[PDB]
């Protein structure tokens, strides 16, 4: 097939994945901290919210919910 | 509130429970005894 070539004015953004890699393995102050700069993007985190409570009911396990 | 305190819930996986057989007979679960009692049964009750 004959592919449509040509140049494009693209640019590059914010939000790269180098200051969006944060984790957590036990007890406070986790050890993959992302950069402190988020200024109301607080999109939940590393928590475990009433919605994702009412999916594990779903499939009916029961010692996943003691686990986590 | 099996959540809030923690408890197993009784929906799901935990509507039922698991138990282990022991697969023992009751040849081993005697109440072994060999002249234990013959001693005290005769003589409590002779002309008295």
């Amino acid at each position: 097939a004959y592919i449509f070539f040509g140049p494009i004015y693209y640019q590059k953004l914010k939000h790269m994945v180098l200051d969006k890699m944060h984790a957590r393995a036990r007890g406070p102050r986790a050890v993959l901290t992302r950069q402190p700069t988020e200024g109301r993007s607080r999109d939940g985190g590393l928590r475990l919210g009433e919605m994702e409570r009412d999916c594990v009911i779903a499939y009916g396990a029961s010692q996943l919910l003691l686990e986590r | 509130e099996c959540i809030i305190l923690g408890q197993t819930m009784s929906i799901g996986t935990g509507s039922f429970k698991v138990v282990k057989g022991t697969n023992i007979s009751e040849k081993d679960l005697v109440p072994k005894r060999c002249l234990f009692e013959s001693l005290s049964n005769e003589a409590a009750l002779k002309a008295n």
